[PDB]
């Protein structure tokens, strides 16, 4: 409507942020809890104004999942790291 | 659903539920409109005979149908500058 | 006795911290189930009113009065 | 000065450009503070304490553990700062572009979307909800529940059991 | 000895003393009755905005 | 004319109140600079303050041997002072070696190495002779800034 | 016993000095203390001595205002 | 549309002070009929232009109510409703005290 | 107003670096090191991994804190549910969390 | 707004005169004395450091960083001093739709101060200082909210104003005995003058966000550390403390909300002295492995207690 | 509750009386049966259309989280 505007903005950068991939992974998973914060943020939004009450459960379930899948991503970081030296998008062996 | 659930229930999904304490919705007189409606099979799967409600819905939660309407009105006190001015607050 | 009294002793002699995290959080499952008092918790709970009282039409009623003071539906008087 | 949560909307988006315009998981880590406390400003204006102040507990304290990895396994050569590169900041500079020339067209009438709605002005209409509830008020003032979804209450605790045993396997 | 160690406290007596009765004692010309609203949730809040209009007008909280 | 004369001298009370030692563990000089700390003879908030770290200290204290492998070390822990900044060389090794002087490693008087504005010539530095150290150096500090 | 102890602190603001001899036993001088005194020193000098207390102490002795210039 | 008349319900409408009317829930027990037909007729009919003439008399005896107190037993009334603005939003606590100079009046 | 009381707090403290930043000055020579503390010429320049030893534990945190995020309704959620019902739900969280625990001191890791 | 400004300048002051206990009951605790010589019993020194780390020293670090560092003294004042806000007190500035939710967040925001300190100095001497900082803090966050859910259930809800009103016969030490010892030890998550501590005190390592930083950043991080020890001091003193409230005399409640908190205050003094350093490991040992099942366990038992007899707000 | 639909009826007649006096002469706003379709329910939902004018009211009676006093 108006809000709602600004944040879908800020949603388009952070799907860039997901697709673009220079020398270092840890960017990645910065902008994998940033595009959970950016689908919080409209969550919430939508949610309070045409009230709800019970689905208002939902975003805080979203929350939780929001950082699951970012936990198991920066462990498979950790081992990366040990195979090789430190954990470049710039160096890969599969094809 | 590919297989639904029989005898026990895991709802609470649709909007106008049962509410979390007695707290009821702020389009629930739209949403009542949208399940009375589409309780049938032919109408959703035909939408045409539900369409008037729907539009009705749209105007609920978006507000775009009042947000065209209260822009023409802020728009025209902020043109008329010097000349016709009324302010009865 | 062969793990009842003979292992309980060993958890207490090597990291006896171990005996306090099952016996106190065991018990808080045991007790809520037998006691006979948690009914009288969950009677006020749907006693205290959060929304406004809805007024409904009388045509041929059992228990049900005026706004008044009066013997009406059930009112609570658990304890005071 | 009648706008509250547009203004800081723009601060919102100001840290999401650096994560596109990748600035190093530090000045680019600031980014989860500086949008992210602010984002919950835009959360704390339309009403509910608790789930604006949710997002405080764990995208500061789930930072640190991010933080535990920018000082290790990769990131530590070189600062790279987003005002030096060449490549990064030619992004930063069309990256402004998509949110400062966008204000540029809401001052006087509507303003100009890539989205077919029109987004106007809407200072009042901003919060879009009457007072109605008055005792134990707001659709978030009572928001977390565990009746009505038992099941939610299942599979989150599932796959909390899930992960821990997993990342056990990995390492 | 505690003649030594008493004026390390007693100046503590009255730097911390500060902020505890610098809110209380302000709601003398802030408010007529040396007292602020809680607001909490919207019930409360709706109490203070209908006082504002009902011929206290200018004044946020006021008594008749 | 006054209160910009008075104000000078109150910029140097700073200086007069309160100055943090440098734990220059060098020599058995520096035995008797935990003797400061210990309670018979203390300057602990008499004036002196024990925290380490040469960023945040105002007087380091040189407490006794020098050698050319420590030469290099102590200059620029000197420079990572703050600019109003004291040297309390202690000990006669600070001071030209105890015996020494005319050995091969030793650095004579630390001078050669850092600028010192306060000696004391005590070999084991008792801690009533220490106290001039600080109480010297308070004294002092006397004029800054005149334009 | 609790009587006793600020009669005490009391007695020995008033055995020395008095209003304005206190305060400059408490702004220049860091301990203050009363007992017997030498007197008879070159320049100026107190000399404090026959004090219990601790074990090495001989009472504040005091250092005199403008010894020689 | 159609709105309202530019008249408005019910002459001179509502209380000059809020918390003296929190301060008294006797106007639960008194006074009730009006109230709970208004209150039934809301919530089967949702509309407020509707059972604007029901609201009409919950105003008119909402005037009745306090005239009655204005009358007799005064000066209870008007320390209770001191101490209750003298606090925050206490409500019942810590005025129980001043409470018993209450209703012990209304009672004759 | 919670912005007004926030920001003058904020703009309070950065004033008192300003005072601190511009006073104090006379002169600023090649003095300055990189390590400080301990002293002598840093032999790991810039930055290196380092890295390990703790990777387990802090990734744990992340996962336990939005368990505890979601134990957050419990003083402000039983007023108007149901007890019973509640009661086997509730505890259901907390127990598991002592099963991932359990699971951790089975070979908890370098740390 | 008038409330604000009238508690920085006294706070401060409050944070200045800490300097002065610091090393005066502390001394005592030693058997040496403290402050004499500057003022009647050392009163004019807590004053004299702000003339003297401000105003003459200069430092700014060599190779350093761009904007953050400086950016950290900032982050350091400007979160824990935000703290005293949301505060109950006899009457709070901006009383919060849920209180101890902006309490525990700005807490772990406060961190921060210590891990933009890691940055400061791009040399990696620093910097472990600042991974030593990370889970001497990172894992005492866990408990910390949990301790604080054991007691919220037991007493009201979030709102710091209705833990005032739930204490007026007994005090919450006596329910809740395990949960009360708990927060001499989970009170020192934060980089704070303790045995348990951080890495902030020299003694082993170098010394966290004090070595990168100067003397005017340097003594601007100790006018914020040292203000969280009295901001957990007052924060237990709600919790678990209360004694009376009375809303008529705010004079009664004023001086004796005041010794139960500065009793408070020696206590982590007290511990400071006392008891050497955890070491890294095995303050990860303490809680985690050892301390989290058995809070856990009390936050099980506290779950059911307002099931087993009626206590619901 | 009746004192919340004494000011949103009295803030309708006010636009109603604001719609008629800005458009007159080439605007077409009839303002008869209202945006809503249905015309049978007519939610009040006064929050962004009440009040058109003066900022100083607007900003109070839209904020309640925000403030809070
Ligand atoms: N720009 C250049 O590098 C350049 C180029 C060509 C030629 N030169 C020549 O080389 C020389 C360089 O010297 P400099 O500029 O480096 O010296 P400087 O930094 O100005 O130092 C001179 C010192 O003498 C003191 N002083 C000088 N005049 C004084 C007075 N009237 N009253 C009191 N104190 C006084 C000052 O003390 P206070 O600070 O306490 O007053 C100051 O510390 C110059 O004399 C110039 O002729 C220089
Ligand atoms: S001067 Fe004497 S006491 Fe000091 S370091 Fe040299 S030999 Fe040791």
């Amino acid at each position: 409507s108006m809000v709602y505007m600004n944040i879908m903005m800020a949603f388009t950068v952070s799907l860039v942020g997901l697709l673009m991939y220079r020398s270092h992974l840890m960017s990645s998973l910065l902008c994998l809890e940033g595009m959970m914060l950016s689908l919080f943020v409209m969550a919430a939004l939508t949610i309070l104004n045409s009230h709800f009450t019970l689905a208002s459960m939902m975003p805080i379930i979203l929350l939780v999942f929001a950082a699951c899948e970012a936990a198991l991503g920066l462990s498979l970081l950790v081992m990366v790291s040990n195979t090789y030296g430190t954990d470049y998008v710039q160096n890969l062996n599969l094809l | 659903q590919k297989r639904l659930g029989v005898d026990l229930d895991r709802w609470m999904t649709i909007q106008s539920a049962e509410q979390p304490h007695k707290i009821p919705s702020r389009c629930h007189a739209f949403e009542k409109e949208w399940i009375e409606c589409a309780h049938g099979i032919g109408s959703i799967r035909a939408e045409k005979e539900c369409k008037i409600e729907f539009e009705d819905f749209r105007e609920c939660l978006l507000r775009q149908k009042t947000m065209k309407r209260l822009h023409a009105i802020r728009r025209q006190r902020e043109k008329l500058i010097k000349e016709g001015k009324y302010t009865p607050p | 006795a062969e793990r009842v009294a003979a292992f309980l002793k060993n958890v207490w002699a090597k990291e006896p911290v171990l005996v306090a995290s099952f016996a106190i959080a065991g018990l808080a499952v045991i007790l809520p189930t037998l006691s006979p008092y948690t009914k009288y918790s969950l009677m006020i709970n749907x006693x205290x009113x959060x929304x406004x009282x809805x007024x409904x039409x009388x045509x041929x009623x059992x228990x049900x009065x005026x706004x008044x003071x009066x013997x009406x539906x059930x009112x609570x008087x658990x304890x005071x | 000065m009648l706008y509250i949560v547009f203004i800081l909307s723009v601060i919102f988006v100001m840290g999401f450009v650096g994560f596109s315009s990748k600035p190093s998981p530090i000045y680019g880590g600031l980014g989860l503070i500086v949008s992210g406390g602010v984002g919950c400003g835009i959360v704390l204006n339309f009403g509910g304490s608790f789930l604006g102040l949710m997002v405080f507990l764990i995208y500061l304290g789930g930072m640190m553990v991010v933080f535990g990895y920018t000082t290790a396994m990769a990131t530590e050569q070189y600062p790279e700062i987003w005002l030096s590169n060449k490549a990064v900041l030619g992004a930063f500079v069309t990256g402004l572009l998509m949110e400062f020339f966008m204000v540029y067209y809401v001052l006087k009438d509507k303003e100009v979307e890539v989205v077919f709605e029109f987004n106007g002005l809407g200072d009042w209409v901003i919060y879009d909800t009457g007072d109605s509830g008055f005792f134990s008020e707001e659709a978030m003032g009572i928001a977390a529940l565990y009746s009505y979804g038992t099941w939610l209450v299942i599979v989150t605790g599932w796959s909390l059991l899930i992960g821990v045993v997993v990342i056990m396997e990995i390492t | 000895m505690w003649f030594e160690v008493l004026p390390g406290i007693a100046v503590m007596g009255v730097c911390l003393f500060i902020p505890g009765m610098a809110t209380a004692r302000i709601h003398r010309f802030s408010n007529g009755g040396k007292e602020k609203r809680v607001a909490h949730y919207p019930y409360q809040w709706y109490l203070m905005e209908r006082d504002r209009r009902v011929s206290g007008v200018n004044r946020s909280y006021v008594s008749k | 004319e006054y209160v910009v004369a008075k104000l000078d001298d109150l910029i140097n009370w700073a200086r007069r109140s309160s100055l943090w030692p440098m734990t220059f563990g060098l020599a058995c000089c520096a035995v008797e600079m935990m003797h400061m700390a210990a309670p018979r003879y203390d300057m602990d908030r008499f004036g002196v303050v024990f925290r380490a770290s040469p960023r945040q200290s105002d007087v380091m204290i040189v407490a006794g041997t020098l050698t050319n492998k420590m030469a290099p070390a102590l200059r620029k822990v000197y420079d990572q002072m703050p600019e109003p900044r004291y040297v309390v060389s202690m000990g006669s090794c600070a001071n030209g070696g105890g015996y020494y002087h005319y050995s091969y490693s030793v650095v004579r008087g630390c001078d050669r190495i850092v600028p010192v504005d306060i000696y004391v010539p005590g070999c084991p530095p008792t801690a009533e002779a220490l106290l001039y150290g600080i109480l010297q150096l308070q004294k002092k500090i006397k004029r800054e800034k005149r334009l | 016993e609790l009587l006793q102890v600020l009669k005490r602190g009391l007695q020995q603001v008033s055995g020395h000095g008095g209003l304005r001899g206190y305060l400059r036993v408490l702004f220049r001088a860091n301990d203050v203390r009363v007992g017997t005194l030498v007197g008879e020193d070159k320049y100026g000098n107190k000399y404090y001595e026959d004090n219990k207390q601790f074990f090495g102490r001989h009472r504040w002795v005091i250092y005199t205002t403008e010894m020689n210039g | 549309e159609l709105p309202s008349l530019e008249d408005l319900k019910v002459q001179e409408v509502k209380v000059s002070s809020s918390v003296l009317k929190a301060a008294a829930h006797h106007y639960g027990a008194q006074c009730d009929k009006p109230n709970k037909e208004f209150m039934l007729c809301r919530w089967e009919e949702k509309d407020p232009r509707r059972c604007l003439e029901e609201g009409k008399l919950v105003n008119q005896c909402a005037l009745e109510f306090f005239r009655q107190i204005k009358r007799h037993c005064a000066e209870p009334f008007t320390e209770y409703w001191t101490c209750i603005d003298y606090s925050g939003l206490q409500l019942f606590r810590r005025c129980r005290k001043q409470q018993a100079q209450f209703d012990e009046c209304v009672l004759d | 107003n919670l912005m007004l009381a926030l920001l003058t707090n904020f703009t309070l403290a950065t004033l008192l670096v300003i005072i601190a930043f511009w006073l104090p000055q006379l002169n600023v020579y090649s003095e300055k090191t990189s390590p400080y503390e301990c002293g002598f010429d840093p032999m790991g320049s810039a930055r290196l991994p380092f890295s390990m030893k703790f990777f387990l534990v802090a990734i744990t945190f992340l996962l336990f804190d939005l368990e505890i995020a979601l134990l957050l309704p419990l003083p402000w959620a039983s007023q108007t549910a149901n007890l019973n019902t509640m009661l086997t739900m509730a505890l259901f969280l907390i127990i598991l969390l002592a099963v991932s625990l359990a699971y951790e001191w089975t070979q908890k890791g370098l740390e | 707004m008038i409330n604000i400004l009238m508690l920085i300048i006294p706070i401060l002051l409050a944070v200045a005169f800490l300097t002065l206990v610091e090393r005066k009951v502390l001394g005592y605790m030693q058997l040496r004395k403290g402050p004499n010589v500057v003022g009647p019993y050392g009163l004019l020194q807590p004053i004299a450091d702000a003339i003297k780390l401000f105003i003459k020293e200069p430092l700014r670090p060599a190779t350093s960083s761009a904007s953050m560092f400086i950016l950290a003294p900032i982050m350091a004042l400007g979160l824990a001093l935000t703290m005293w806000i949301p505060l109950p007190m006899p009457y709070p500035l901006i009383n919060m739709n849920l209180g101890v939710l902006f309490m525990l967040a700005m807490s772990s925001l406060a961190v921060y101060s210590i891990l933009w300190s890691g940055w400061a100095s791009n040399s990696k001497y620093a910097l472990i200082g600042a991974l030593r900082a990370v889970a001497q803090t990172i894992s005492y966050e866990v408990t910390l909210a949990i301790i604080l859910l054991s007691v919220l259930l037991m007493s009201g809800s979030f709102t710091l104003s209705t833990l005032i009103t739930t204490q007026e016969q007994m005090w919450l030490i006596l329910p809740a005995w395990p949960l009360a010892m708990m927060w001499f030890i989970s009170t020192l998550a934060e980089t704070n003058r303790a045995p348990f501590d951080l890495t902030e005190g020299e003694s082993e390592l170098v010394s966290g966000f004090n070595v990168e930083y100067a003397a005017g950043p340097f003594a601007l991080f100790f006018m914020a550390e040292y203000a969280n020890i009295i901001m957990m001091n007052i924060f237990t003193a709600i919790l678990f403390l209360g004694t009376s409230h009375n809303p008529h005399m705010p004079e009664l409640y004023t001086i004796n909300f005041t010794i139960k908190s500065l009793l408070l205050t020696m206590s982590f003094l007290w511990i400071r002295a006392s008891y050497p350093r955890f070491r890294y490991d095995q303050l990860m040992h303490l809680l985690w492995k050892n301390f989290l099942p058995l809070t856990l366990a009390l936050c099980m038992w506290h779950v059911s207690l307002p099931i087993l007899t009626s206590g619901i707000p | 509750l009746q004192a919340e639909k004494d000011r949103r009826v009295l803030q309708m007649l006010r636009e109603n009386l604001e719609e008629e006096a800005t458009v007159m002469k080439d605007x077409x706003x009839x303002x008869x049966x209202x945006x809503x379709x249905x015309x049978x329910x007519x939610x009040x939902x006064x929050x962004x259309x009440x009040x058109x004018x003066x900022x100083x009211x607007x900003x109070x009676x839209x904020x309640x989280x925000x403030x809070x006093x």
